[PDB]
């Protein structure tokens, strides 16, 4: 007999205990950070860590917890880790920029290759992806008088003219800028080959320098929930 | 001379090739066909467990056929109690992602590992963290618990391991396969074990002896999920290619396959029934299948979930079947 | 003559027979599935449950009302029908109204929707709504302060026969204010903030992308917008016209666009249910 | 990396040494295993609802 209340009194401590974290769960948003190697992936976590098998940070913006999860010590060419992220917020994915020379095959063309596998994953359908352009400055001293050129590794690049819409940063000559939107570019169009207006790309660029990452991503975030809400009531 | 080696190699295929044809005397249906079907089935929902805030991967039923263990990607243990509908336990974790979990023959312990390469060991009665199992190279898949004072685990580097709990060191270092391993399953006597890695390929192992014995190539894709015998001379695997084949350890070739043109989706795990009769496989569809073992004929679907079936398991006493779901629900079918 | 009051019984029984399918349905579906268990969706299922009381309550007494030429039933039940009207015509557009109210705060605030919605406030907002609409219509037509003084509604009110609608003007005032015109102008002032967000989106989406790549935010919200709108505005101003002064507008058009009001019943379940979801849940049952 | 080739050609020559028997024999025993337990299997059987611990 006293056994039922028993388990009748258990259970309700656990539901008590499962409903005072949910809202916990609720609150927080999850976002997974991939990169090739070489990309810079370590110094840009730990400039966000010097601020507020597996590796795990938390980060406070605005009142709202974030928490990130790089994945690593695991190097696959083929991934089976990545069914288990199709409830992440959003894909942060860091590049370098300036390795276009360097030849492993090329690194760039191997960025590429991850990015196109990534877009069209069959779990990943609903998933939108933050891009960082790592090493501007690394790209600014090769474009710049230097004696490798894009003609040779990437021939489509002769056709290629700035965009009239291209918003060129102050103190910076037109061959860095046109490299600059010529990359950008070319991962845009993998991005919008099958983008079928469920999930979208962001491009950004940065250095080590920057300390705006942090707003950056918080953008990013509000946007991509507010876009999908958007979507959902057919507003969009 | 590495071309001269290949070579041999390759000869040795064919050898192996022409002593399996060899002794194809005549096909499984052949043989199973004047025995009258079982029919029709079918089976309806008798319990509902819900509480869990995330998707489920794993489960795995007690002994005494009355409690279960479920593990979510929310980072906590529950172990529920199918009478009663109601937790006994809810176990927390210091990493909230998790790919298997087992439950000790005797009741006594309940072990969960996932992307971090460490297997945690709680003790249900004393529930804190009574041991860590660190060595593993890559993500572990599955684990099952071969006795009260000894795991085997098998993890993405391409390996299995027997580990020993007291001491926490590596026993017997199991190497050959090529690609990840997702499952294994044992022997009801413990002697022996196989595995389904990714690269198309089961083998069949010798835990005394740590050695290959055999091994089956009939798949062509990856392999998600095994199951074993009841009479311990048989076992059946489940890949993407919507396809389950039933080897065989004496004939050393598999015997019968299933598959359907209407299905296109994967499989993700697979049982049998206490008389061996029924193949329960779960699909990417978001329902369940229930084959016929000696004739490949379809007998019934279970259906009621509203996302894709990631866990299976029948009870020891085989009176119930319980299916869990990314719908973060465990069902009962009786 | 006996061919016209032949005619109108047939559309008037595919009316209510429409509205008491549509309610039905709709609720039996959100009742049956467990995954549209929503947060959102219970201001729908209270919205379905008030339209239906209303379509199976007063819409046959009026049928029988104006087929019959007579009220053939005590003052008392004419009384009570007459409430079980005015509740349900208040209660179904505050609904409307927290549902606009729920989109704003689910767009505009995105980070903070999880936290400030919650299934327990819902039922108090939702039981809230219900009693302040059971409020205005139970206790003040009960009691007798809703009365007229003229002469022709006292010969009507003494006689068990005859029960129409007649009321002063601070009634017939603040009855429309509470219901109609108050959460007219929240869900105006809502839906534009929302359209403004939309095309906000939309252009930070064409300046992105646009060079390898508007009607559909203005359909979603005109066809909801427009189908209130026009179904429930002329009688809320004929209410008020015809008591300002009177001998202006005779007793039939009132009674007219008061039917008017009615066909909004079963127009709700094709716009506020037409998500996939919804369809997939249809298409389980009964197809 | 060629070394290893000695040790997988040792695997393959301890492999290909294994008595075998005829496919009929184990479909045989797998049709007569399935008969004698057929008549314990819950599942297969439909119990009645007395011993039935499911039904509610
Ligand atoms: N100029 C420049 N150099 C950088 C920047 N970030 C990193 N570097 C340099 O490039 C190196 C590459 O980054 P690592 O620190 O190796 O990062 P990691 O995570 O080990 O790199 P992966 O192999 O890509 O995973 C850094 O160690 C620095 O030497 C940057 O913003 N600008
Ligand atoms: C005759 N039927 C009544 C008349 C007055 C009235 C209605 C509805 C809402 C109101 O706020 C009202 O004042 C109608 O349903």
């Amino acid at each position: 007999r006293n056994e039922e209340k028993a388990q009748r009194e258990a259970n309700k401590k656990i539901e008590k205990q499962l409903q005072k974290d949910k809202q916990v769960y609720r609150a927080t948003h999850r976002l997974l950070l991939l990169g090739a190697g070489e990309s810079g992936k370590s110094t840009i976590v730990k400039q966000m860590r010097i601020l507020h098998g597996i590796f795990e940070t938390k980060f406070q913006v605005d009142k709202v917890n974030f928490h990130m999860f790089d994945v690593g010590g695991q190097r696959d060419e083929r991934r089976k880790w990545i069914q288990c992220f199709n409830d992440v917020t959003a894909i942060i994915f860091v590049v370098a920029s300036s390795s276009y020379n360097m030849v492993i095959t090329n690194r760039l063309q191997e960025a590429l290759n991850l990015f196109k596998s990534i877009w069209n994953n069959r779990w990943l359908r609903t998933i939108s992806v933050i891009l960082f352009l790592n090493k501007q400055d690394l790209l600014a001293e090769k474009v710049l008088a230097g004696k490798s050129k894009i003609e040779d590794y990437f021939p489509e690049f002769a056709r290629y003219t700035t965009p009239e819409d291209a918003t060129p940063e102050p103190g910076e000559d037109p061959r860095v800028t046109r490299a600059k939107y010529f990359i950008r570019d070319e991962f845009l169009r993998i991005s919008t080959a099958s983008g079928d207006g469920r999930h979208y790309c962001y491009p950004h660029f940065t250095c080590a320098v920057d300390t705006e990452n942090i707003r950056r991503v918080f953008n990013d975030c509000r946007d991509i929930i507010q876009r999908m809400h958007l979507r959902q009531y057919e507003l969009l | 001379e590495l071309d001269q080696l290949r070579q041999e190699a390759e000869q040795l295929k064919n050898q192996i090739r022409d002593a399996r044809k060899a002794c194809a005397d005549a096909t499984l249906s052949q043989i199973t066909n004047n025995i009258d079907p079982v029919g029709r089935i079918q089976m309806r929902t008798r319990r509902t467990l819900r509480g869990h805030l995330a998707k489920i991967y794993a489960m795995h039923w007690g002994t005494d056929s009355r409690l279960l263990v479920s593990a979510s990607q929310d980072g906590k243990l529950i172990i529920w109690d199918s009478y009663t509908t109601n937790k006994v336990h809810a176990i927390p974790l210091r990493s909230s992602w998790v790919m298997t979990c087992a439950y000790a023959p005797s009741g006594n312990y309940v072990a969960c590992g996932g992307l971090d390469n460490i297997c945690s060991i709680y003790n249900l009665k004393t529930v804190r963290v009574s041991r860590e199992l660190a060595g593993h190279t890559g993500y572990l898949s599955c684990c099952r618990f071969l006795d009260d004072n000894q795991i085997v685990t098998s993890s993405g580097d391409t390996t299995c391991a027997l580990w020993d709990i007291e001491t926490g060191q590596q026993t017997t270092t199991f190497t050959g396969h090529t690609g990840d391993v997702m499952s294994l399953s044992l022997a009801p006597d413990t002697r022996l074990f196989v595995s389904g890695a990714c690269d198309a390929s089961a083998k069949l192992w010798d835990v005394r002896e740590g050695m290959c014995r055999q091994t089956f190539t009939g798949h062509e894709s990856d392999i998600n999920a095994i199951c074993f015998f009841p009479n311990g001379n048989a076992f059946a695997t489940g890949s993407d290619d919507a396809t389950c084949r039933l080897f065989d350890l004496r004939a050393d070739q598999e015997l019968m396959t299933y598959s359907h043109d209407n299905i296109i989706c994967g499989i993700t795990s697979v049982s049998f029934s206490k008389s061996g009769r029924l193949l329960l496989a779960g699909y990417d569809d978001f329902n369940c299948n229930v084959w016929d073992a000696l004739k490949a004929d379809r007998a019934g679907v279970l259906a009621g979930h509203d996302n894709r079936v990631s866990c299976l398991g029948v009870t020891d006493d085989g009176m119930a079947v319980a299916t869990g779901s990314w719908d973060s629900f465990l069902k009962i079918w009786n | 003559d006996e061919v016209w009051v032949v005619g109108m019984g047939i559309v008037m029984s595919l009316i209510v027979l429409a509205i008491v399918f549509g309610n039905v349905l709709v609720i039996t579906a959100i009742a049956k599935f467990e995954r549209l268990q929503t947060v959102t969706n219970y201001f729908i299922t209270s919205l379905a449950c008030a339209d239906l009381v209303m379509g199976l309550a007063v819409v046959p007494f009026g049928a029988a009302h104006i087929l019959t030429k007579t009220w053939t039933f005590g003052n008392f039940w004419c009384e009570f029908w007459t409430s079980i009207d005015v509740l349900c015509v208040t209660a179904s557009i505050e609904t409307l109204c927290v549902i606009a109210v729920d989109r704003y705060f689910a767009i505009t605030s995105p980070f903070k929707y999880q936290s400030l919605l919650t299934k327990n406030k819902a039922r108090v907002i939702i039981l809230m709504v219900w009693i302040v609409s059971g409020l205005t219509s139970f206790l003040p037509i009960q009691m007798h302060w809703y009365r007229a003084t003229h002469q022709e509604a006292i010969n009507c009110y003494a006689e068990e026969t005859c029960c129409d609608f007649f009321t002063n003007q601070a009634y017939a005032i603040a009855s429309s204010i509470v219901s109609f015109y108050v959460p007219l102008v929240i869900m105006v002032f809502v839906y534009s903030r929302v359209f403004q967000e939309a095309k906000r989106q939309l252009q930070k989406i064409d300046k992105s992308e646009g060079r390898f790549h508007e009607h559909k935010a203005l359909k979603t919200l005109g066809i909801i917008m427009g189908t209130f709108t026009l179904c429930w505005l002329p009688f809320f101003i004929v209410n008020i016209v015809h008591v300002i002064q009177d001998n202006l507008i005779r007793k039939e058009v009132y009674i007219l666009l008061n039917w008017i009001g009615y066909v909004n019943s079963g127009f709700n379940p094709l716009i506020y249910c037409r998500s996939p979801d919804f369809r997939i849940a249809f298409q389980e049952l009964l197809c | 990396s060629i070394a290893q080739a000695r040790k997988l050609v040792e695997q393959l020559k301890m492999e290909a040494n294994i008595d075998r028997i005829k496919v009929s024999k184990a479909a045989a025993d797998l049709m007569a295993y399935c008969e004698a337990h057929a008549k314990e299997d819950p599942l297969l059987t439909p119990v009645p609802a007395s011993e039935n611990p499911f039904r509610e």
